[PDB]
RNA sequence: AUGUGGAUUAAUUCGAUGCAACGCGAAGAACCUUACCUGGGUUUGACAUGCACAGGACGCCGGCAGAGAUGUCGGUUCCCUUGUGGCCUGUGUGCAGGUGGUGCAUGGCUGUCGUCAGCUCGUGUCGUGAGAUGUUGGGUUAAGUCCCGCAACGAGCGCAACCCUUGUCUCAUGUUGCCAGCACGUUAUGGUGGGGACUCGUGAGAGACUGCCGGGGUCAACUCGGAGGAAGGUGGGGAUGACGUCAAGUCAUCAUGCCCCUUAUGUCCAGGGCUUCACACAUGCUACAAUGGCCGGUACAAAGGGCUGCGAUGCCGUGAGGUGGAGCGAAUCCUUUCAAAGCCGGUCUCAGUUCGGAUCGGGGUCUGCAACUCGACCCCGUGAAGUCGGAGUCGCUAGUAAUCGCAGAUCAGCAACGCU
């Protein structure tokens, strides 16, 4: 069978990519009842734009972790690898497009000295 | 002022 | 602007007579004869206290507001007034110089 | 069957991982069923402080006393090999919970 | 920089426009990461200008776009005892980004009970050519006629 | 405040004292440290003097001044402007 | 800080396990319910004859040698300035310098 | 303050612990205790110098090693000392002392100790020169004495001011952690006052 | 709301003073804390430890006096083997204690210019000597990084790298967590047997090195475009603070050289204050509204903490919470199967309002011996100033800024909007 995963600040899903409809699950629901934003499908139908297989792969997968953003981040760059994983010949297409790339903007810690990561107090001069 | 009842209130 | 110089008079730990008052205030009116810029004079009265000292009994911190530029003044004496008038000169030198670059 | 499970506690994981391979040694002599040391996650135990007495609170310094752990799940409670698990002596950065 | 710059950020298309300055236009309009409120207002503004004038809205939006984008603008100088403005050309990125900055903060300071109406007869008033967003245009050529005088410095 | 099923703070050692002075049917001026004591109605007639840091004050007891604790009564800080 | 104050907490700890070990607590059970003699007790009259030092409220966790009394880590039993010098002597269980 | 303490600073990584156990009730317990061990090993002994004080605890018994390269001056020939100290366990509830001591092999070599000798050269009535740099040539005639530094502060013959300034000799990499170091301290009598010391000896360095 | 200055003040403890003091010492001031003030008692002392001498009890349990300190009666009137030990009763004796001063006597510890790239030595020559050269000149560098040169050859602390974390991947891996292929409960549900399949958690380890293609370049450094790769050119963030200055700060974290106290500057106590207020300053929070307020319905996160502690199931209370205790020393249970901004729906229609929430009068809850001074929370009523803000000024280059929420510790309970 088919199984392969991604990741985007901490929103882990799971992808078994079936070669049916283009029928998605979310959990027991649809990209609309999940996702009501049409960004977040765009970002999630661009492979399919890509490589115009629109309505030729079904998808089961997990939600867990993350927000909406990391969780249709990570669910790309999973769809994405499980096309790899069924024909190469795409791909030099596709990091060409960064269709691939484990999106490292992470978040940084915050530090000490300061209110958060980087804005400092209102530095007087007196 | 009513405090007659302020301690039935507060027994 | 002219009573708006914020006067802070004040000393940590020192029999201040209040005739003290009367020179700091006067000393500061001085330079607002020439300065008229001028917000915040924050300043102190200090006294070290040790034993057998390094010939510098008395000590003083000044620090002016102007308009962004701010100034800073200095000194050390064995008393009150050697350290007022100190302070005071070098204030004179920083803003003849603050004036001579204003324009 | 019967079941046993010995949760295992220490700081440093050269020590835990030593005493878990002597350990499992000791129950693979009498044939005791051995599941093997299931990782658990790490504690991570903080505590803040600042550098310097009497002022400086921007300057400050962190610290972490981790604690390692472990699940050594054995089976097969053959009352000898009881015996000779209860009495092992070990370093001492581990404690054991034998349940 | 004084290494050197760094490169642009990569708009995205429209998922259902197919342009890249609407992204634009609901980044400079957005305001404490309501994304998709900014979206929303956007479309519901722009359908509202189709209900308006019976076509796509992005043709009047690029005329008043047309109209409220300069290529020329200002840049100062201190020099010699009095500061000295000077006309400067400006190329079509910060002179469609500084034209939408125009628009969104003169829209603001309206009195159509919201901000999608507020907008949306902003832009219809500037492809019309009526909008204080072209007033300010207008203001920032007046300015560059008076100053003609300082090109020779060439900077 | 001293909530209901507690029961109020009526400290025992005055309480001892007023159940002297009420036994004895007469009322008398009293010495006290206790502002945390709050009052009853049997203290109308009663009279007590007051710790404010420095000295005692001695004060007359009411009616309406129940419900209260006798430091309200006992002034603490001195102030007297600019 | 104080070896007087120091003796002190010490003194408060031992009379806190004399007393608030069931005297100062046995009365709390009478007053928590509804069923109490608190209509008659003066149980709390009785507590109020207690001492103050009953107590724990009245105790102060004290660093154990130092007794510093602000900056106390319960994990320790110390206060920041030693558990900086023996952390930073390494002469604790499993406590370095920290990153993440 | 400018530098850390290399012990406490590569403590996980390349050096070790002093007190090694582990414990979730009994702790604050063990740290009160193991202060009031190394105050009273202090006060029994001072005429030798302790390097180290190391060892650890279990459901029972509480052992220890020590370190001194004079044990002979310390403990009981036939028990006298040894003996003062397994009571001062038994007063302070050990109940169950394994006091298994231990000298070392490079007297030289160990931080601790050279700053003990140097400042017990210094409180004696001894000045500068002749102390810290043959304290600096008895260490560095030893094989593994890669490097050496020492910094003395304190009001040497040259009054009142604290004038402070130090010698060396080989590496002192102390922002490298692959690197071996031994810290070395002190802070007891004088007549005017108090002298400090601080010691780092580097030997080679670790791979693995 | 906090912190300071200033004046009151009986006392408003003390220190902190530009950058580098002013949500500082405070990671918790109702008493305690607390060093401060009134009054009381106390003085080899609240505390140790050493002497000789008288001792066989010390104490401990209940009472009355008492603001308590403290004082007073009844009960226990020890075990060593007789030499006197544990203990204290006292006698004084060595004394013990000091938050009394000097951080300009000091150690340590830290902030700082500055995470800015420099700072120095040996031998060597030059110079009468202070001293210089080396470290200057050309290119390049995140940079005294490196190269081409020469009276300099080299070298050390430095920068860089070995550390953790995050970022991709392989091997092993199966509970307290995944649970696909399976089976079985089917309303609460991975709920249970079952499979290590994806996750996963923890451990080991390859992988990035201008390593490679090409163009420039003393052909040297080095840089400009390419491939792959997850990342590309010190991947990002942390930690790490050269010599040293600033007589920076800290004799109150601690320790310490000197001088002062000792019937009291010590010491045990109850009350009060450190929360005062005619004002000024500095740091922040919620507001000045329609990107909004109100009501209703529905979804996904990581992270930590928990025993004489965490706490739901059922119900009552408007709701603070209230008896009750399952279950947990804990990927199990409480931490809802872990949220809010957000999505959808209805109303409000630009206003001193369904804004805003202060201030104040009520009535109650909880922790504590104790809520007046001086606590938090809830309900009711109250409904103010405030309509985007002057000169000038602070911060921020990427998951950064801007915004919503949560958690932890110090904590009995809270000023926590603070801090991490």
């Amino acid at each position: 069978p088919i199984q392969t995963v991604g990741r985007r600040k901490e929103a882990v899903v799971r992808v078994r990519l079936v070669p049916g409809t283009g029928q998605f699950n979310l959990d027991g629901r649809t990209l609309e009842n999940y996702f009501p934003n049409k960004v977040h499908q765009q970002l999630i139908k661009a492979p399919l734009v890509t490589v115009d297989r629109v309505d030729q792969f079904d998808i089961y997968a997990h939600l867990d972790g993350g927000g909406p953003s990391g969780q249709a981040g990570a669910l790309r760059l999973a769809i994405a690898r499980a096309l790899i994983l069924v024909q190469p010949e795409d791909r030099p297409a596709l990091k060409k497009a960064g269709f691939l790339t484990r999106d490292p903007r992470a978040i940084e810690r915050k530090k000490y000295g300061l209110k958060k990561a980087r804005k400092a107090p209102q530095y007087s001069k007196r | 002022g009513q405090v007659e009842k302020f301690r039935r209130r507060y027994g | 602007e002219r009573p708006h110089a914020e006067v802070v008079v004040k000393g940590r730990n020192v029999e201040v007579p209040d005739h003290f008052r009367t020179y700091v205030s006067e000393k500061l009116s001085r330079l607002e004869r020439f300065d008229k810029t001028i917000y915040l004079f924050d300043v102190e009265l200090d006294h070290e206290r040790n034993r057998r000292q390094r010939k510098n009994c008395q000590h003083v911190e000044i620090t002016a507001r102007g308009r962004g530029p701010v100034v800073r003044g200095e000194a050390c004496a064995d008393s009150f007034y050697t350290a007022f008038e100190s302070a005071v000169q070098k204030l004179e030198g920083r803003l003849r110089r603050a004036k001579d670059r204003r324009k | 069957g019967q079941k046993i499970r010995i949760r295992l506690k220490a700081y440093d994981h050269e020590a835990i991982d030593a005493s878990a391979r002597k350990i499992v040694e000791t129950v693979t002599r009498t044939g005791a069923s051995v599941v093997g040391p299931v990782p658990l996650p790490t504690e991570k135990n903080v505590y803040c402080v600042i550098r310097s007495p009497h002022k400086y609170k921007d300057s400050r310094e962190h610290f972490e006393m981790r604690t390692h752990k472990r699940l050594i799940d054995i089976l097969d409670p053959t009352p000898k090999t009881v015996d000779a698990l209860m009495r092992i002596d070990l370093p001492a950065s581990v404690d054991v919970n034998i349940q | 920089p004084r290494k050197g710059p760094a490169p642009k950020r990569p708009l995205v298309n429209d998922p259902v426009y197919g342009s890249q300055l609407v992204t634009q236009l609901v980044n400079k309009v957005l305001l404490e990461g309501k994304k998709s409120l900014a979206e929303r207002i956007v479309y519901g503004a722009l359908e509202q200008a189709r209900e308006k004038t019976g076509t796509d809205p992005v043709v009047t939006l690029k005329r008043a776009l047309d109209n409220v984008k300069p290529a020329l603008e200002v840049r100062s100088r201190r020099v010699g005892g009095a500061t000295y403005q000077v006309p400067v050309e400006v190329r079509p990125d910060r002179s469609t980004t500084l034209a939408l900055r125009w628009l969104v903060n003169f829209s603001r300071q309206r009195r159509e009970k919201t901000m999608v109406e507020r907008l949306a007869n902003e832009i219809l008033d500037a492809s019309n050519g009526l909008g204080a967003s072209v007033k300010r245009r207008e203001d920032t050529h007046k300015m560059a006629e008076a100053n003609r005088a300082f090109a020779h410095y060439r900077w | 405040p001293r909530s209901l099923k507690k029961g109020p703070f009526v400290d025992d050692h005055l309480l001892k004292k007023v159940d002297v002075q009420n036994e004895k049917n007469t009322k008398q001026v009293i010495k006290t440290w206790s502002r945390r004591s709050t009052i009853i109605p049997d203290f109308i007639g009663h009279t007590f003097a007051v710790h404010d840091g420095r000295k005692h004050v001695p004060v007359f007891v009411t009616e309406a001044m129940v419900g209260h604790k006798l430091g309200e009564f006992a002034p603490t800080r001195t102030f007297k402007g600019h | 800080a104080k070896k007087s104050k120091i003796v002190k907490n010490e003194q408060r700890r031992e009379l806190v396990q004399r007393y608030a070990e069931r005297r100062a607590e046995l009365k709390r059970t009478i007053r928590d319910p509804a069923s109490s003699p608190e209509r008659r007790a003066a149980a709390v009259s009785a507590l109020q004859r207690l001492p103050r030092d009953s107590s724990p409220v009245r105790l102060r966790n004290r660093d154990v040698v130092d007794g510093r009394p602000r900056g106390h880590l319960r994990k320790f039993g110390l206060s920041r300035v030693r558990v900086r010098e023996m952390a930073h002597r390494g002469e604790l269980p499993g406590v370095r310098k920290a990153s993440w | 303050g400018q530098k850390i303490n290399p012990h406490g600073f590569r403590l996980g990584i390349t050096t070790e612990w002093k007190s090694r156990w582990y414990a979730d009730k009994q702790y604050k317990d063990y740290v009160k205790e193991d202060v009031a061990i190394r105050k009273l090993l202090a006060t029994g002994l001072e005429r030798a110098g302790i390097a180290d004080v190391e060892i650890e605890r279990t459901r029972d018994r509480v052992r220890v090693d020590i370190h001194t390269a004079r044990p002979g001056i310390v403990i009981g020939r036939r028990g006298t000392e040894a003996d003062r100290i397994r009571a001062d366990l038994e007063k302070l509830t050990g109940k169950q002392v394994q006091l298994n001591i231990l000298e070392v092999k490079n007297p030289e070599s160990q931080a601790q100790l050279v700053a003990q000798g140097v400042a017990e050269q210094l409180s004696n009535r001894v000045a500068f020169r002749r102390a810290m740099r043959k304290a600096i040539q008895s260490a560095m005639r030893q094989p593994n004495v890669k490097g050496i530094r020492v910094q003395c502060s304190g009001r040497l013959g040259g009054a009142e001011m604290s004038r402070s300034e130090f010698y060396r000799e080989g590496r002192v990499p102390l922002h490298t952690l692959r690197a071996d170091i031994d810290y070395g301290l002190y802070e007891a009598k004088t007549t005017f006052g108090r002298i400090g010391v601080k010691v780092w000896i580097y030997k080679g360095d670790i791979v693995g």
